[PDB]
RNA sequence: GGUUGCGGCCAUAUCUACCAGAAAGCACCGUUUCCCGUCCGAUCAACUGUAGUUAAGCUGGUAAGAGCCUGACCGAGUAGUGUAGUGGGUGACCAUACGCGAAACUCAGGUGCUGCAAUCU
RNA sequence: AAGCUCGUAUCAGUUUUAUGAGGUAAAGCGAAUGAUUAGAGGUUCCGGGGUCGAAAUGACCUUGACCUAUUCUCAAACUUUAAAUAUGUAAGAAGUCCUUGUUACUUAAUUGAACGUGGACAUUUGAAUGAAGAGCUUUUAGUGGGCCAUUUUUGGUAAGC
RNA sequence: GAGAACAGAAAUCUCCAGUAGAACAAAAGGGUAAAAGCCCCCUUGAUUUUGAUUUUCAGUGUGAAUACAAACCAUGAAAGU
């Protein structure tokens, strides 16, 4: 009752179009990533997308175009694993090996694989992508973060790292990097060198290893039955560095069944709408037994 | 004393006895006001093409 | 049924609102500083009333947000000084509840002669596991009306913890 | 006195739509445009910057330059006696491409269609287009049609 | 004191009402709209009498107040205090004006003539086109003969024609007197201080059972 | 077909009260050693996916629901209006001739469609 | 007035087709704003009064606002909707389609952008009707107090205002 | 709208509702809601060089503005502004 809304104040409420409304689409900055300069008429204004979600990270580049944005290359953080990362699919390493996954990734059917090999050392120096002599000017693609406030620090700047490393052009300041100094304008690259190997998780796991286990054996549990131990951290990612560089070939899934099983299991628990002569014979039924005085 | 402020009378009569017809359209309409960038760009692309074809037709 | 829409307390706030600005506030805030252990922050004035001698911005009042086991060891011992006892008219309909005291001499800060005597406005905000929904940047959502606490849940709530009773109404 | 400004007798024709406020879609953006494309001129009150006068409103042009943001645009406007050349910057809020060009170039392709398809027998297809032509002659019958005769109705004041 | 009617008579100019652009104005000289009994049912006063408007005119606010007393008179003093219920139909909105002179000798000394001749607001009026109702009252059809001479008398306080006609219609309400009967025979019609709400098909079906429940107890 | 990431049109997509939701995903959900922001680890910065829960979110369905959208010989060829007469009428205004033609009302129908990618018993 | 260049066309105080724009006439107020008539039903820990009460967040009758569903009437500077008459653009050869040369601009990319090279489509060659020749230039006169009629319209009681 | 000591119709505090019914110097009309509103941070792009264009119009001047081109910067992670 305290909340009912008049018809004069129903039908005058202009409605936010559809992903303003679900809290999804800042159309305000986007309306920036995807306007083109006119006089580049047809360039698609690519775009490095990565929204962070719980027990995921989503890697993909994205152009626009009137019918709906176009997606040309993907990655994912849950098919990390095929790299040898069953653990920790959600720390600012994990979304620094899927900037560098998707980085080779894009690359591979761009053709630009045997130029712009990137940082092959990981040093953490802020270092831009460099224009090669004579070369095919590398490839541009710019952030989008969505409705994600930018700290230093900020994960999202784990995959922009991520993809300079791969030689992805991506403009970047390095002010938003976990071990800038505030009081100094400048980053010491040692300290963001641990982080791209997990400088954070690194030593939280020796020093409660011991001294906390309670604690330890709660979670951490699959670190522990696989046999992980803090010196063994940074060897494993080198290992995935490697494997990016070796095999981005980004082979698909058997999805253990087709599409069409998919919805005739789905289309037996959805609910349907009620026929228009099934309406009405509902009407005259609730008339006869509810207003009938039984 | 006072007289008559404004009007249009007359006025649309007077413009159909040498009336307003739409000028002319000339093709290769003048470059005045285009982008400075791509009007650079113009003269060194049409160089090009003029001495290729040149050359081609010595 | 009931698996996750148990009644916890979202927050605990303390409001002191003095019609002036001076050396009070300085000290007044002490109070809430050792009662809290957490800083307070001032609350300007909107705007002047010239009845109540307030200036625009003038910093009339303080409070502090109190969140956890805290706010929930402040209050019992607060309402230690309301001898277990409370009207349901301090209940609202969207499921809040509070008390005032004067004489904060009570509880904690006994005298503490610099600062003086002072009073206290408690309330006590309610919610279930979700409300963050209404919070969190994305996909903002509006919780559920099952889940939404009624003013008839928090009574009951107030009754089964600390044993207490509710007024006449 | 009176007030001749740039907006002035703008109130209705600047104003945005019923229940269309806000933020506009961004198919306005992403938009082409080229020189020579056929353009016409509808305002967008929400977007200052780079608004024409309230003479182009509705006003059909055609693109001479483009810019970053911006496009420029011919329009031919009657001043006394005569058409002077009026060259406009607008930005892509306020310039749509214009639809009436476009019917002509879906039947540039029929009339090509027909020309190529009808010469590999000669049957003078007439391409050209012809108006509604007065109507050719029918029978009408009456079964089950049979004429009902209508009478003019008395007076009634119906309140 | 006052200008003739004949100086207003005619829609010559655009309508002016009270509004932030005039904040001054003269009050109404008729306030009072209703008259009778007015607290009567919707059925009891099945018979439905107009007074409506052949020409395209003003009529002063202050003649319809004189027409509006004339007309309550005789039928309160002839049919009886409640047997009827008067509406005067048309409100005065519109605002006459002005142009003040001198009227002494020596006059044209100090007006200026024409010259910023804007009048100020002096009068009020209504706007009456084409059949447009004036008066409606409605009584009880054995009160037939009296609401018209109640009319017939009121109709000499205003300018211009006025024709006096029966309505089909059962009382105040816009349906005619067999489709209001046997919109009363069913649940149909609820009752209300003067006017009655109508069942419609269209809304929530538990509310309509709340309200005119014998239209469903059959 | 469900779900998710990114969108296009921007209510046939909204709002109110209920019902249901398998799998996966989203989700709520745990912690402050780590970078970061607060009166307050509430939002968020950071970490775990383990101790858990579909209660909320979300999706679908229901309601002679409200709003909204569509159509109609439904109102209605009505109101209005271009053009004509040495038409009518004291006037106010009106009819007629050749054309164009609403809105409210009434009734009926409907309550998202769709692009790229990944993913799902 | 002098002509000038051409010889039926880059034309037109017109209609048709297709596509736009507009906020007037009308209409509307159980739609926003503002104005505005009447009763009906409800709620005050929180309006004013009379009754039973020492008072109550006690009860009863009335008046004021408040809420709900209705009701009568409106707006130059109000409006969801929205004409008629007017108003912009197009209806080809300076067009369409195909291949590829230039560039110091642009693109991850001979990707695009503009300009060209070569080839194909001619009298129903791209609606109607008419065209009295068409396009262009120079110079110079008088005029720069206007007034009336149908329709629209403002001030004014009105006026051969 | 519902609640809290002093605290009431106006102090400060909490929640729910809430399409703008507030504010954005002034006049008014348009416009604006993860902003164009309110608070915090940094800076002078209120800079430099001359051109084109719209309005009023004679297609003169003046004022205002639009979109550019060549430098030097500010902000932001960046797109961009």
């Amino acid at each position: 009752q305290k909340d009912a809304k008049s018809s004069a104040y129903s039908s005058r409420f202009q409605t936010p179009f559809r992903r303003r409304r679900e809290g999804k689409t800042d159309y305000y900055q986007r309306k920036r990533l995807v306007t083109q300069h006119k006089a580049k008429y047809n360039t698609p204004k690519y775009r490095l997308v990565v929204r962070f979600t719980n027990k995921d990270i989503i890697c993909q580049i994205i152009s626009s175009t009137i019918t709906g944005d176009v997606v040309l290359a993907a990655a994912y953080s849950h098919e990390l694993p095929r790299y040898g990362i069953t653990h920790g699919l959600t720390n600012w390493a994990a979304a620094y090996a899927t900037g560098l996954l998707i980085a080779r990734r894009t690359l591979q059917k761009l053709g630009l694989d045997e130029t712009y090999k990137g940082v092959e050392e990981v040093e953490g120096e802020y270092e831009l992508t460099e224009a090669v002599e004579d070369g095919p000017r590398p490839f541009k693609v710019f952030l989008d973060i969505g409705l994600q406030r930018t700290t230093t620090g900020a994960r999202v700047f784990g995959a922009l790292k991520g993809a300079s490393d791969g030689g992805l052009y991506v403009p970047h300041s390095e002010n938003r990097f976990p071990g800038w100094d505030f009081e100094t304008e400048e980053i010491d690259p040692e300290l963001l060198r641990s982080y791209i190997f997990g400088g954070h998780v690194s030593q939280y796991m020796e020093e409660l290893a011991d001294d906390d286990e309670e604690r330890f054996s709660e979670l951490f549990k699959g670190y522990l039955a696989d046999d992980i131990d803090a010196d063994s951290l940074e060897d494993i990612y080198t290992s995935a560095h490697e494997a990016i560089r070796a095999d981005p070939a980004f082979k698909p899934t058997e999805k253990k069944f087709t599409k069409e099983q998919y919805a005739a299991e789905s289309k037996k628990y959805r609910q349907t709408k009620l026929s228009k002569e099934e309406r009405a014979a509902r009407v005259a039924a609730k008339i006869a037994a509810l207003a009938g005085q039984q | 004393a006072k007289s008559k402020n404004h009007t249009a009378h007359n006025q649309t009569r007077k413009a159909h006895r040498n009336g307003i017809k739409k000028p002319k359209t000339y093709k290769y309409p003048s470059l005045k006001g285009v982008d400075p960038k791509f009007r650079r760009n113009h003269k060194h692309a049409l160089h090009g093409t003029a001495k290729a074809l040149a050359a081609a037709k010595k | 049924q009931n698996p996750m829409r148990d009644l916890k307390i979202e927050k605990l706030v303390l409001n002191i609102s003095v019609g002036e600005s001076g050396d009070r506030l300085t000290r007044a805030s002490k109070v809430l500083e050792q009662l809290s252990g957490q800083t307070p922050v001032q609350s300007k004035a909107r705007y002047t009333v010239r009845t109540f001698g307030i200036r625009r911005n003038e910093k009339i009042a303080v409070h502090v947000t109190v969140r956890g086991p805290k706010a929930e060891e402040i209050l019992e011992r607060g309402l230690k000084v309301k001898e277990y006892q409370l009207r349901d008219r301090n209940f609202s309909a969207t499921g809040n509840f509070g008390f005032g005291i004067d004489e904060h001499i009570d509880l904690g800060i006994k005298y503490d002669p610099s600062i003086g005597i002072f009073g206290m406005d408690f309330y006590v905000v309610m919610n279930r596991p979700g409300a963050r929904v209404t919070r969190r940047k994305r996909c903002k959502g509006t919780v559920g009306n099952s889940h939404k606490t009624t003013k008839e849940d928090t009574v009951s709530w107030f009754k089964q913890k600390y044993d207490a009773d509710v007024l006449d109404k | 006195g009176k007030s001749h400004g740039y907006r002035s007798r703008t109130r209705y024709m600047f104003q945005r739509d019923f229940r269309k406020h806000g933020a506009v879609h961004l198919s306005t953006y992403l938009k082409v445009y080229k020189v020579g494309d056929i353009v016409d001129i509808k305002a967008n009150g929400s977007i200052q910057k780079g608004m024409p006068h309230k003479f182009y409103q509705g006003k059909t042009g055609v693109v001479y330059n483009v810019t970053k943001s911006s496009v420029g645009v011919i329009i031919n406007k009657m001043v006394g006696n005569r058409y002077l050349e009026k060259r406009l910057n607008l930005r892509v809020e306020h310039i749509k491409h214009s639809k009436c060009r476009q019917e002509f170039l879906e039947r540039v392709k029929a009339n090509a269609a027909k020309r190529a398809e009808a010469k590999a027998q000669g049957v003078a297809v007439q391409l050209k287009r012809q108006p509604a032509q007065p109507r050719e002659s029918r029978i009408v019958s009456t079964e089950g049609n049979v004429p009902q005769t209508l009478a003019p109705v008395p007076y009634e004041t119906f309140i | 004191a006052r200008r003739p009617a004949r100086c207003y008579r005619y829609q010559k100019n655009k309508p002016y009402p009270k509004s932030r652009y005039n904040r001054a104005v003269p009050d109404s000289k008729i306030r009072i709209y209703d008259l009778g009994k007015k607290k009567a049912t919707v059925d009891e006063f099945p018979l439905c009498v107009h007074l409506v408007s052949n020409e395209l005119e003003q009529l002063s606010s202050e003649a319809l107040e004189a027409a509006r007393i004339c007309a309550n008179k005789y039928m309160t003093t002839v049919s009886g205090r409640d047997a009827f219920h008067l509406r005067v139909r048309v409100h005065p909105f519109h605002v006459l004006r002005i142009n003040k002179m001198l009227s002494c000798a020596g006059a044209d000394r100090l007006q200026q003539g024409m010259r910023g001749a804007w009048g100020k607001p002096h009068g009020l009026a209504a706007r009456v086109d084409i059949g447009q109702i004036i008066f409606s009252v409605r009584t009880k059809d054995s009160n037939k003969d009296v609401v018209v001479e109640g009319l017939r008398r009121a109709r000499y306080k205003f300018p211009g024609q006025q024709k006096i006609i029966l309505s089909k219609k059962w009382g105040f309400t816009n349906l005619d007197r067999p489709e209001y009967l046997k919109k009363r025979e069913a649940g149909e019609v609820k009752d209300d201080g003067a006017f009655v709400k109508f069942l419609s098909k269209k809304g929530s079906l538990e509310n309509n059972i709340r309200e005119f429940p014998e239209y469903f107890a059959a």
